[PDB]
């Protein structure tokens, strides 16, 4: 098995990903850069709550 | 080579193709092209253009400062600190 206790998680900002992928690929990397610095705070509490 | 350098960057510096595997806390880059486990769709195929190669600390964004994604669970990414001209 792998990592995939975030799968919503994982599965959502694929789907974005993707999509963007086409042309909107500058602004999706720009988005996960400022998105990721508040997964910090969300994964802190998030991910030590969720034991599975 | 040498422990005393002198040299600048442009700016933000997203046209750095300087070689560097390490963040501004000393933390050792991942690769670009590896496979630890991290969550990120950076695929350095999408940008070639920006010549994302190794683990060498790149800037795809194009903001304030080049980061790079470290290979240590406790951190996603981190900045890089490079000495940026005055002008």
């Amino acid at each position: 098995g792998s990592v995939e206790k975030l799968t919503a998680d994982a599965e959502l900002q694929r789907l974005k990903n993707e999509a963007a992928e086409e042309a909107e690929l500058e602004r999706l990397k720009s988005e996960r850069h400022d998105h990721d610095k508040k997964e910090a705070e969300r994964k802190a509490l998030e991910d030590k709550l969720a034991d599975y | 080579y040498v422990e005393f350098s002198e040299e600048c960057m442009h700016g933000s510096g997203e046209n750095y193709d300087g070689k560097i595997s390490k963040t501004m806390s000393g933390l050792e880059c991942q690769a670009w092209d590896s496979q630890s486990p991290h969550a990120h769709g950076y695929i350095p195929s999408k940008f070639p253009n920006k010549n994302l190669k190794k683990n060498y600390c790149r800037n795809p964004d194009r903001d304030l400062r080049p980061w790079c994604f470290t290979t240590d669970p406790n951190k996603r990414w981190e900045y890089c600190d490079i000495p940026r001209c005055a002008a």
